[PDB]
């Protein structure tokens, strides 16, 4: 029977801005998206443990 | 006042096209990357036009080219819609130092020979030029090439293989990917093409492929998605 | 300090005793790094923008462009660039890109149907003339032409198809005058009902209205970089500098990262260089032709741990997946950043 | 040794199946490790 | 993938489109890498489940 | 187009034409017709 | 639905308008589909669990 | 509408007149006069 699974952290800083460009500044003005993916990726990784 | 020399008329065999006419779509290095390419490639096991001769053969969507020869026979090509100096006509010579490529309205004979050369009796005018190394090299010795012309480039793909191969129709299987060897930026339409002195003729379709990278970005294998 | 970046991120002034993920560190480059090609020469714009007399509509030139410095400032005075409308380029960043190849057009029509050499837009002109593609990138540029192509009788030297079987596909040439049938009874030379000319000519007098007046037009169809870049810009080189983190900008391919030796068996007509996605991985340096590897800046996730701030204000900082011999130590120099 | 693991979370240093972690994807280990499970 | 832009690539567009009209296409890239993540997490919160 | 009388040109006459299929293939069995220079849309473009 | 656009059919917009303008206003349509396709394939996977 | 500090610049360019735009560039744009990138005013030509 499985247990755990595996415990990924994404940054969005560097998915969709590729870290190379300025587009982090335009990234600003969404929201809070990458805000509520960090902490449900963090409960995911709690849950594992 | 031409050099014709009459031949007889030995109707074409065919054979098969197991592995080859696989070349380089893109100029991109990839290692140990599967990768798919929409471009126009050699159907895998079709049927190539086995010759033993100088027909006027159509192009119409690019030809691939094999011969096996021992000595250099094979020599060159001719090039163009209409041979009856009324369009441009790309020629292609492979002489012992450089590779004369030229792109004129010629008049020629109808069946030439280089060692005479009655290929380029006439010119008028020389749109383009191009001297460079030979394409080919100073039973055995397999020469393969691929023709095609898309978006104003006539791309020549090759790669020459020291096989030990009998004497049937065995064209030999395993992998050998074409590299790259010119790209002219000419605009002139070929819907023809002629050959100059066993040789093969392969016609080209736009297929999907699979393409397999080793760890020193040389292609080993492809998968033909349409077989 | 990170206290205040976790109660930054949590938004709170107290926050609780934990463990917390707050923002990412990253090695910022110092340098910028541009590399251009040899070439110095340039760019055959006297004879194409500025030449005696063009062709007609449907018999256009194309002058090909390859191994060029195309300055793009020097067209702005030498005719007055009434339009310069860009497709897919904006006419201001076209200093500082590498083309591949470069395929200039030439042609003289009516000025009401500068609007018909568009992409997507049909009519009399781009229908049977001269269609652009509908993905063409590239300038139309285009320029009034009453004091240079008027004659005051009128100049008959420039002609129009009007009749013709298909649309024409693109990029192509139609030189071919037949009379062209659109009856029953076969044409065989007669101009007659149904058995017209398809070479209309132009009447080009000072008299008409500006509308009417010809345009002398210059399609500059542009390819941009798949390939070893022929055309550059008036870019200024810089002087390579390995095992940093540099900006570099190599034929107009920008980014950050720190550039070694590869170490990769490249083949000579391989440029550009992947990874398992589509990105760029390996590089050629247009000057030294060696094959670099582009790696990103050291980086990680940063994580703060607290035991809350009831209790106390001293915190650990963890930098996750970052070897302790590999920690930022330029923390001493932080107004360079 | 039948189930072969992909990253386990430990520290990075011919390029392996790994270079997702220069998109932004980490993958963080579990806080009971092997020996303490067994 | 360019969801509907010019380029995949974030660095070729800034140096190649103008403040303006690069905005257009940025967005079409922002927007279809967030809801990548987006399915990504959800389909992350049903395995986790 | 074969009618018995016309008008003159200072009085010519303006018939509105309206409301049908309009067949313009019925103009070849004349007199070997002269002038038929348009200045507008294109003859092979008037039955579309 | 069009989601926007100026209809739901998609040849009557080659037909209506031109390319330029004719991908600004199918890549609504084309997104919106994709987004309904996701919401249906999250919706089965939550009912399936 | 209704706003707060409405400027008013006085400058006679022949042509040339394009070159005050954001973006557009000249003998104007960075040596005689600059508009800001985020200009949300009226531009206004006489004869
Ligand atoms: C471009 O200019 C350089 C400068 O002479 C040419 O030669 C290179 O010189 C540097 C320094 O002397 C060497 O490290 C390179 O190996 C040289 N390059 C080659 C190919 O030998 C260079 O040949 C010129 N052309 C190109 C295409 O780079
Ligand atoms: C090739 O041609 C031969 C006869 O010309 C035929 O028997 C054979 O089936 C063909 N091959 C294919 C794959 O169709
Ligand atoms: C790849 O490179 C290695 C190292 O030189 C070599 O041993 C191997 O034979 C090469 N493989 C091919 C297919 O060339
Ligand atoms: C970290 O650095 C040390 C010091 O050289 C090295 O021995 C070790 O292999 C590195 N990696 C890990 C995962 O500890």
């Amino acid at each position: 029977l499985p247990v755990s699974m595996t415990k990924t952290s994404v940054d969005c800083t560097m998915y969709i801005c590729g870290d190379s460009t300025e587009c982090s500044n335009l990234l600003l003005q969404y929201g809070s998206f990458c805000t509520q993916l960090k902490r449900a990726l963090t409960g995911i990784a709690v849950e594992q443990d | 006042c031409v050099n014709l020399t009459t031949r007889t008329q030995l109707p074409p065999a065919y054979t098969n096209s197991f592995t080859r006419g696989v070349y380089y779509p893109d100029k991109v290095f990839r290692s140990s990357v599967l990768h798919s390419t929409q471009d126009l490639f050699l159907p895998f096991f079709s049927n190539v036009t086995w010759f033993h001769d100088n027909p006027v053969l159509p192009f119409n969507d690019g030809v691939y080219f094999a011969s096996i020869e021992k000595s250099n026979i094979i020599r060159g090509w001719i090039f163009g819609t209409t041979l009856d100096s009324k369009t441009q006509s790309l020629l292609i010579v492979n002489n012992a130092t450089n590779v004369v490529i030229k792109v004129c309205e010629f008049q020629f004979c109808n069946d030439p020979f280089l060692d005479e050369f009655r290929v380029y009796s006439s010119a008028n005018n020389c749109t383009f030029e191009y001297v460079s190394q030979p394409f080919l090299m100073d039973f055995k010795n397999l020469r393969e090439f691929v023709f095609k012309n898309i978006d104003g480039y006539f791309k020549i793909y090759s790669k020459h293989t020291p096989i030990i191969v009998r004497e049937p129709e065995d064209l030999p299987q395993g992998f050998s990917a074409l590299e790259p060897l010119v790209d002219l930026p000419i605009g002139i339409n070929i819907t023809r093409f002629q050959t100059l002195l066993a040789y093969y003729v392969g016609y080209l379709q736009p297929r999907t492929f699979l393409l397999k990278y080793n760890e020193n970005g040389t292609i080993t294998d492809a998968v033909d998605c349409a077989l | 300090d990170p206290l205040s970046e976790t109660k930054c991120t949590l938004k709170s002034f107290t926050v609780e005793k934990g463990i917390y993920q707050t923002s990412n560190f990253r090695v910022q480059p110092t340098e910028s790094i541009v590399r251009f090609p040899n070439i110095t020469n340039l760019c055959p714009f006297d004879e194409v923008f500025n030449a005696t007399r063009f062709a007609s509509v449907y018999a256009w030139n194309r002058k090909r462009i390859s191994n060029c410095v195309a300055d793009y400032s020097v067209l702005y005075n030498l005719a007055p660039f009434f339009t310069f409308k860009c497709y897919g380029v904006s006419p201001t960043k076209l200093n500082d890109l590498c083309f591949t190849n470069v395929y200039a057009d030439s042609f003289v029509i009516r000025g009401d149907e500068v609007r018909q050499i568009a992409p997507g837009q049909t009519g009399n002109i781009a229908d049977y003339n001269y269609k652009l593609p509908d993905d063409f990138t590239g300038c139309v540029i285009a320029w009034n032409s009453n004091k240079l192509d008027s004659k005051v009788s009128g100049n008959y030297n420039y002609l129009y198809r009007l009749f013709r079987k298909s649309n024409l596909k693109p990029f192509e040439r139609d030189i071919s005058t037949e009379i062209y049938q659109a009856g029953n009874k076969p044409c065989n030379g007669v101009a007659g009902f149904n058995c017209y000319f398809p070479l209309r000519s132009y009447s080009f007098r000072p008299t008409y209205g500006v509308g009417h007046q010809p345009y002398r037009v210059v399609v500059l169809s542009f390819e941009l970089l798949h390939a070893p870049a022929t055309v550059c810009g008036p870019k200024k080189s810089t002087n390579l500098v390995k095992n940093k983190c540099v900006n570099f900008n190599f034929n107009g391919l920008k980014g950050t990262g720190v550039l070694t030796e590869s170490n990769k068996k490249f083949l000579p007509f391989q440029q550009f260089g992947r990874d398992i996605a589509d990105t760029t991985d390996a590089v050629r340096d247009p000057q030294t032709l060696e094959i670099l590897d582009i790696t990103p800046c050291s980086f990680g996730g940063v994580s703060v741990i607290t035991p809350g701030t009831n209790t106390s204000n001293q915190v650990a900082v963890l930098y996750q997946g970052v070897n302790c011999t590999e920690v930022p130590v330029a923390i001493h120099a932080d107004q360079l950043t | 040794n039948k189930v072969t693991l992909a990253d386990a979370g430990f520290i990075k240093q011919r390029d392996l199946i790994c270079a997702q972690k220069f998109k932004g994807l980490t993958v963080l280990p579990p806080l009971l490790t092997d020996e303490m499970i067994a | 993938s360019k969801f509907g832009a010019i380029s995949s690539v974030l660095n070729d567009i800034f140096s190649r489109l103008d403040p303006p009209e690069a905005e257009v296409q940025i967005d079409r890239l922002i927007t279809g890498r967030l809801q990548s993540l987006q399915t990504y997490v959800t389909q992350q919160l049903i395995r986790a489940a």
